[PDB]
């Protein structure tokens, strides 16, 4: 029972992929972008679930290689890191299909990388945290978008709104936006029971997400996807290093003063 | 990404080809094969310690091209090279986008098939042409006049 | 069917460039400019068409070259990238003519660049995106219009005209402009039932551009014809997805809320 | 602060661990010693020009270790060297914390001492070492893994 609790607790603290219509609208929209290489850029608050739906559509559309040519890799996701320069954006382009990089000047980097960007027959460029490189380098993915007619998709918070609109070309270029939901409502309800049944994956003790459990989750989590993750995950870890089966009311409330 | 030779191509030309094809420096290379320095000396020309086995077949584990076809880059024994002026026949340019280490032998000064005078710098600009290593794209790098309409001006 | 459903959407994709009195009159303008090796600088908005107006300045003086002498380009057009430097421009320079460069200093670059520019004939020099490159190569493109005269067209977003004043002599030598308009009026109309006629391509079913497309149109791109573009385009893509024949009023609709 | 060399300690390794102790940047020394930017030079393996008499001397009075035994941190006469890579025999660094100049002579592979080849990269995560010189702490700059424990992954 102590290996089956190891499991237990080591699947809780995995975080897992749950489907549901704010990803089908995404990816929906993102299809829909890539099949006419339309360049935009998907926005939303905080915690509230784009990188995964984002990880999804390219998980999705997994390459497949030929036997003897390069991999085509339909959907590129790239997330650069703070204060991103374009050799390090370059970097991360070719990295991500594979290519090792070879030392040189910006000038080489960027030949490469447009080299093995037309090579792979490339169709999307996803960058999410979109507000944190440099604008430097949105001169770059705007020529990458102007000339190898690739959709680029600018992921992150609301933050990078503003970082795009003092700037002229690339506010204008990329204006097409899927905002992400705060999700509240019924909706909100089918998604923690719809989280209870599959990510929980505990036996099952009837639950079924009674008012005040609901009313708890609404007055914690206020909307939010990973708010829900983790305070589902925490109270189930609770409630399973304490010994008991079921998720009880005083984890919830224990919890739920915690984050406020 | 493996490249094939073309006929008479140079060493110092093939090398710098690969090193394109694969975003490598010569440094690189020379990691790449464990023979170091000795990648870039071969590219300017450079062979005051001929080419032994070794580095041969350490550059052939690399490129995929056996050590005897790499040696058909390099002038057979007896046969004297200059590694300077670099020189070119646009026309054979213009047929197979190579230097041929023939252009480097000492004793040639024509082209035979061609049978015009081979070019020892470029004849719009007199700008010396760079190692072959080096020829990038198939231009001059001051006037960008491209080595198959020098052609048009060898005697 | 599937086939033809396939051509019209790549069809879609892929832009085209229809002749309008914009392009008329830059190229009017660039052919008087040209003709007197005056060196100018077209200026406008963003997302309002004139990198397409000189690229077909660029392609209708196609160069015709001689059997064994080099050929003769009149218009040379560059779009240099960000923080484009001395050396970066030259090597485009000299490889627009088709002149692979050769390693070397920044005076080897320069010498071949001049060489090959005095050799090509060239008339035009058609610096687009001219708001990118470094202030230590306006000294070099100055030099350029300087000896070898030729009529120099800096060409970028209205952040250019800023770029520019900060200098002494770029400002004073680039003067004359040509500022692109925002084409709305009953030319905008025009132009709306233009590009139903000729980019859509799509059979007649008597769309003829109503009151009320025009109202939503006239909302939704704000005069821009870029903007016009990616909605025609976006709107015809979705129509022929979900299998009508036509464009509807709903796909006008959400299309123009997605945007704005 | 002066500094004991270690035995066959590099001159990179000995002036950089100079200008530890003494908080000095390689100009610092170089404007001490009044040969300003050969100190760098030197540092990074650099000797087309080979360090004078003048020169060693002019070094030898600000860290006080004769000339004599600054020519011993650099090959002798007809040993050849390589500026690149840098390389390491973790065993030894375990015992001795310096880099040895042996490392850069072209001839040597193998420590004697530990009979183990010796490095040229970390062999954790194959970050280059940088230049003696600049060795401040015994580990690599990347993964920082102790060179000592490097000596674990020598084959
Ligand atoms: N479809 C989904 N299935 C399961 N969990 C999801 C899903 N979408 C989001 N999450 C959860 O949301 C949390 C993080 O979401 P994500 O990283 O996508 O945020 P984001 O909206 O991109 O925001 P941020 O920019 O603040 O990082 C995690 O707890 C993750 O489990
Ligand atoms: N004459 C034209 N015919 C067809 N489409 C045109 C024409 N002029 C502009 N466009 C459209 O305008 C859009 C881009 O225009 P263009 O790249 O020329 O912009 P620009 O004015 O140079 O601005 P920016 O500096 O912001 O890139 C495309 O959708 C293109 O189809
Ligand atoms: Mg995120
Ligand atoms: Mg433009
Ligand atoms: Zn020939
Ligand atoms: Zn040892």
């Amino acid at each position: 029972d102590d290996e089956w609790l190891q499991a237990e607790i080591a699947r809780l603290k995995g975080k897992s992929i749950v489907p549901l219509q704010q990803v089908k609208t995404l990816h929906d929209w993102l299809d829909g972008k890539r099949k006419a290489r339309k360049s935009c850029r998907v926005v939303g608050e905080s915690r509230t679930g784009k990188t995964v739906a984002c990880d999804a559509y390219r998980y999705r559309h997994k390459p497949q290689q030929e036997a003897g040519r390069p991999p085509t890799v339909p959907v590129v996701y790239i997330r650069p890191h703070q204060k991103c320069g374009p050799k390090d954006l370059f970097k991360k382009i070719t990295e991500y299909l594979k290519y090792r990089v070879t030392k040189g000047t910006v000038s080489d980097f960027r030949d490469r990388t447009i080299e093995v960007l037309k090579g792979c027959g490339v169709e999307m460029l996803i960058i999410d945290e979109a507000d944190r490189l440099k604008p430097e380098t949105f001169a770059d993915v705007r020529d990458i978008a102007e000339d190898l007619g690739i959709a680029v998709v600018l992921v992150g918070t609301d933050r990078l709104d503003a970082v795009i609109k003092r700037d002229e070309q690339v506010l204008e270029r990329f204006r097409a936006h899927l905002r992400f939901g705060k999700l509240s409502g019924e909706d909100f309800k089918n998604t923690v029971e719809m989280w209870e049944q599959m990510v929980l994956k505990l036996p099952v003790s009837s639950n079924l997400k009674s008012k005040e459990m609901l009313r708890i989750l609404t007055s914690a989590t206020e909307g939010y996807i990973g708010r829900l993750d983790e305070i589902l995950r925490e109270a189930a870890i609770r409630s399973l290093s304490r010994g008991l089966k079921k998720i009880d009311k005083a984890v919830l409330q224990e919890v739920a003063k915690e984050y406020k | 990404f493996l490249i094939k030779p073309y006929e008479g191509e140079s060493l110092s030309h093939f090398l710098g080809r690969f090193r394109r094809a694969n975003h490598l420096s010569a440094s690189g290379l020379g990691t790449l094969a464990g023979i170091g320095a000795i990648v870039a000396r071969w590219e300017r020309f450079h062979f005051n310690p001929r080419p032994s086995q070794q580095e041969l077949e350490a550059i052939a584990s690399v490129v995929e091209v056996d050590a005897q076809r790499l040696a058909q880059m390099l002038p057979p024994a007896g046969v004297g090279m200059q590694h300077e002026p670099i020189r070119l026949c646009g026309a054979c340019y213009a047929e197979s986008p190579c230097h041929r280490i023939e252009w480097q032998y000492k004793s040639v000064w024509k082209c035979d098939r061609h049978q015009l005078k081979i070019l020892a710098k470029c004849p719009n600009c007199q700008a010396p042409f760079k190692m072959p290593a080096l020829w990038e794209d198939g231009c001059c790098h001051r006037c960008r006049m491209p080595f198959a309409e020098m052609a048009k001006l060898q005697k």
